[PDB]
């Protein structure tokens, strides 16, 4: 097509300005410095009282209360350290698939197959956990939400859009396209300007928040985005395909940096997190158990079984003092 | 080594009781995936007794029946699927009328692309069948040839829709897991119901005698 | 014939039930799914009968090395108290199993209306103490001896009238009545809703296959029993040894029809082991 | 259709923004993470007497 | 979000009455209640204190069996049953509610007041008085503990409370450090150890009232002599 010429030579470009500037490889690189060796984690805490499967967690910003989502419809907040349910909320659509917990922990927020994000209060007048505005325009599954301010959130849904919303009207403020299918996952830097998300199509775009339009998009998976991270230093993401191939991907540089693949491994990864350092990159697999590997070195350094079932969330907190997976067990685990 | 901790153990210990009897109050419910290719089957079936998942729920013999409509949701199949993995049965209701209006070679594959899925390994797949009326009346003029060329039977109504049943049936690769159970729907509301039922309590017993392990 | 016979038997007999039991108490252990299902009946029903699995048949063994008994009187009224715990114990349970099968699977209402949570875990203790309870007066009669007819000490029955009573009617018949009725019904339950949707071979004999071959020594109990001044010396050795023979063989029987032909158990033998 | 011509203003868009070498941004990652690598419980394994979890 | 209560009145001594505590706008089927006595022109005194979900019935070595303490769900209204009738037994009470979490405030709300006829625990005791005062510098307020209030947990159990002439009194502070919610910034409370001190920055019309304390690390709740604030 003529008329698709003109961006098949873009692409053209742009792609040979991607391979013109990877002068050195990271791996050639990072060879004199000394591995970690072996890393040994245990169970510090188990917690039960979930009965369906479970399919998202968040840590707190104290790094010691947590909020998970189960099918049973049943919202749990955890207290991580003596194991603790401070709060139980009984929720109305029992199809959630994600939820948040606020910077500020006064909010919860969970969306699921009903395309209706609720947000619920949790210091009221009342000792009681109400809803105070639920979010809809959304044609598709509610897929990942991640809270911005106390009044402002972005999500991500199944509908190809990503939509940043405001919870004090309810109106969606900004609304983000340019996918083709099922946008999974969704991450935002830690300076709160700048969001990346996975989509079913395999392709990474980072979108800017002010602006409101796309900045820039990623390639080179082969089947799938299920989830993304973003590295702590804010020029780098990891992002967890569904062909046993994590990849480290580069904001300056533009390119793909590392992948993190293993012969054994065939399954799909269902989540993405990292340390509070950035030297381990840690991956919950659909094979029955998590795994850990080396930013740098890219080799593995310790399996964290002990689950029954395949993991589906996971996430580190904010000291980077424990980290905790939940799996379709429906038994959640904080690892030390 | 507790001073005030023990209020929010007893907090913690009564909203533990309270999700106990949340959760057993939720195993008694019996819950069935509606499913299909054809809007107006489904209405029918969905008639009976009172975005995305539209959920209803009716009481029929002191039992709770949950019933899900899914097919609102335009996306991709396979991301959400394996959120129904538990449930009971799964209502699947096809259309008899429409042999030539291909379309049936459609719903062929809708149903085995459900029935012998990586989930759904251990659930009974009920098989409804509508517009047999109009199939009977359509049926004269219609040979099956244009749509089953591998027919060789007479032009009647009892021998096609043996035909139908049986092909439907063939689809079916776990034959010692599943159970395909059939009904041709009718006027009577009474009879569709009663034959939901039926199948729901043959599978509940099955599903019983296997946490036992009778087998 | 005899003695070969009896140590052959026993000694794979044992072999075979320790470990099965040890594994079916570590499998429930192993998983919360399995432990809070009511089938924790069963796993007193494996240490019940490892009971009999550490005690008495080394013992035996050792007497039978001797050619003889070799210990002293006191092993001997001890070595017969804990083979009571376990055998009585072990077809009590299989009869309070099949009472558990018998709410779950048919009813199911009433037994999710009135729940289980904690009431199962203290049940599996009235029913085992109840074992000794019915066992005390085996003290009191001043029956048990070496009995060299059968070279393993036991309950002799010439001992009393009341005692080889009791103890036929208590351990026998009611555990035949509830497992032959319970097991019966379940079936019919299960046969009466299949054919209205659209075999005595693994439901309702795998499970009395106890009663076929404990049921010889009842009856030369309960003839000798009847007449015990004539018809208790008049007995075939051979027939004694047998059905000795045959009980000592059901205590590995109770590990292999509610054990490695399950589904359920099996799955999780792999990943266990 | 116009949609292709959106598309196409959208990759021009995005083929004009600046480039920097792997080799930096590779001495940035690294140099992050060894700076701050006494700061992480993950990486250097921590003595039970102010580990919050016992 | 209101207290009301009422079964105050003027009785012989040796007989029992009845006092009565309706909540209404707040669900009192999750909330701790407590009974505060205060005798007239003195301080405060914990009564008794009834769980949610009643388990745990906590009573005054005082009135150790004597009183009995009741809930109904349902209805939102909390009973207390007194007997016989002594010098300490009468005083003005209080209905106070508190719920128990990780990031809790207990004591909140309190209710109005009633009447009635006549006029080891840590000792939490300070009494500096009166302290005279004038709308503007800042004033500090001491107070002195019987025992360390620091638990192992790394909190201490203190609440700081003011009572306006004329009215039921309010939180402060709670912990020691956390402010209440709805307090002007202005307070400031600190300490460790057994020393502690509560600052205002600035005083106003409306901060002159008496001050009170509590311990909470261990039942009975033992309040302090209250220190007047005065123009
Ligand atoms: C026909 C009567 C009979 O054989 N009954 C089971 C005998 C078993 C075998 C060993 C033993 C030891 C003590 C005891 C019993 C037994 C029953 C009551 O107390």
């Amino acid at each position: 097509d003529e008329l698709r010429q003109e961006a098949e030579q873009l692409k053209n470009q742009i792609r040979d300005a991607r391979k013109a500037c990877a002068d050195a490889t990271l791996s050639q690189i990072t060879n004199n410095i000394d591995p970690v060796g072996r890393i040994q984690m245990r169970t510090r805490r188990t917690l039960r009282g979930h009965l369906a499967k479970i399919y998202a967690m968040h840590w707190g910003t104290d790094s010691r209360l947590l909020v998970s989502a189960s099918q049973d419809g049943k919202l749990i907040i955890w207290d991580s350290y003596t194991t603790n349910k401070v709060h139980a909320i009984p929720l109305r659509s029992s199809w959630v698939m994600t939820c948040a917990y606020a910077p500020s922990g006064n909010y919860v927020a969970c969306g699921g197959l009903d395309n209706i994000c609720s947000i619920y209060n949790l210091k009221t007048r009342q000792g009681n956990v109400r809803v105070s505005r639920e979010l809809a325009g959304h044609t598709g599954y509610l897929s990942c939400c991640r809270f911005l301010d106390d009044n402002q959130i972005v999500t991500s849904s199944g509908d190809t859009t990503c939509a940043l919303w405001d919870i004090e009207t309810g109106q969606q403020t900004t609304t983000f396209t340019g996918h083709t299918g099922d946008v999974m996952s969704l991450s935002l830097a830690p300076d709160t300007r700048l969001f990346v998300s996975g989509a079913c199509d395999a392709s990474a775009k980072l979108w800017d928040v002010r602006e409101g339009m796309c900045r820039q998009t990623f390639t080179g998976h082969e089947s799938d985005i299920n989830a993304i991270c973003f590295f702590p230093d804010g020029n780098a993401f990891a992002t967890g395909s569904d062909d046993a191939t994590c990849r480290l991907f580069d904001l300056r540089a533009d390119q793909e940096l590392m992948t993190y693949s293993h012969d054994n491994i065939i399954c799909g990864i269902t989540s993405v997190s990292f340390s509070k350092s950035g030297r381990l990159l840690l991956a919950g697999y659909d094979d029955f158990n998590c795994n850990v590997w080396d930013a740098l070195k890219a080799d593995r350094a310790g399996v964290l079984a002990g689950h029954d079932n395949r993991v589906s969330c996971l996430g580190v907190t904010d000291d980077g003092m424990a980290v905790a997976t939940g799996s379709w067990d429906s038994f959640l685990k904080i690892w030390n | 080594l507790s001073a005030e901790d023990k209020a929010a153990v007893e907090r913690s210990k009564m909203i533990d009781r309270n999700l106990r009897e949340d959760g057993e109050k939720a195993a008694r419910e019996v819950k069935l995936l509606l499913l299909g290719a054809g809007e107006s089957g489904k209405s029918t079936i969905v008639k009976q007794m009172k975005t995305g998942i539209v959920e209803t729920h009716f009481t029929f013999k002191d039992l709770h029946f949950k019933m899900f409509d899914v097919g609102g949701q335009r996306s991709e199949r396979k991301k959400w699927i394996h959120c129904f993995e538990g449930v009971t049965a799964i209502i699947f209701c096809v259309a008899l009328s429409d042999y030539d209006l291909n379309r049936m070679h459609e719903s062929m594959k809708l149903f085995d692309s459900i029935c012998n899925n990586k989930w759904f390994t251990d659930t009974s797949i009920i098989l409804f069948l509508n517009k047999k009326d109009l199939f009977e009346e359509k049926i004269k003029k219609s040979p099956l040839t244009i749509c089953y060329p591998e027919y060789a039977g007479s032009n009647t109504y009892e021998e096609a829709a043996a035909y139908i049943q049986c092909q439907f049936e063939d689809l079916n690769k776990r034959k010692d897991t599943k159970e395909i159970y059939t009904h041709f729907t009718c006027a009577t509301d009474t009879k569709n119901v009663q034959f939901v039922f039926d199948a729901v309590t043959d599978v509940i017993i099955k599903n019983n005698l296997k946490d036992c392990g009778l087998f | 014939w005899v003695a070969p016979a009896l140590s052959a038997v026993l000694i794979v007999t044992t072999a075979v039930d320790v470990v099965g039991n040890l594994l079916v108490i570590l499998s429930v252990l192993r998983n919360r799914k399995l432990r809070n299902a009511g089938n924790l009946f069963l796993v007193s029903l494996a240490l019940a009968d490892l009971v009999v699995a550490f005690y008495p048949y080394p013992l035996i063994l050792v007497a039978i090395f001797y050619d003889g008994w070799a210990f002293g009187e006191e092993h001997c009224k001890a070595s017969a108290f804990v083979m009571g715990l376990s055998v009585i114990g072990s077809v009590w349970n299989i009869t309070a199993i099949a009472i558990n099968r018998y709410l779950y699977i048919c009813h199911s209402m009433a037994y999710h209306r009135i729940y289980r949570r904690w009431h199962t875990p203290l049940h599996i203790c009235l029913i085992w103490l109840l074992t000794v309870v019915a066992l005390l007066p085996n003290f009191f009669v001043g029956s048990l001896e070496y009995d060299p007819r059968i070279y393993s000490c036991t309950f002799i029955q010439t001992a009393s009238t009341q005692y080889t009573a009791a103890v036929v009617v208590i351990h026998f018949l009611l555990p035949i009545a509830v497992v032959s009725f319970c097991y019966l019904r379940i079936w019919v339950l299960v046969l009466q809703a299949r054919r209205k949707a659209k075999s005595f071979l693994t439901m309702f004999v795998v499970f009395v296959i106890f009663a076929i071959c404990w049921a010889p020594l009842n009856c030369i109990g309960l003839a000798v029993a009847i007449n015990p001044q004539e018809m208790a010396p008049q007995i075939p050795e051979g027939l004694f040894v047998t059905s000795y023979l045959l009980a000592y063989f059901n205590s590995c029987l109770n590990a292999i029809v509610y054990g490695l032909l399950n589904q359920n158990f099996r799955r999780e033998y792999k990943r266990i082991l | 259709i116009a949609q292709a011509r959106k598309l196409v203003q959208q990759l021009k868009m995005e083929a004009n923004i600046d480039r920097i070498k792997v080799s930096k941004a590779a001495a940035d990652l690294m140099a992050y993470c060894e700076a701050h690598a006494k700061e992480d419980p993950l990486l250097t394994p921590v003595p039970a007497s102010q580990n919050p979890f016992r």
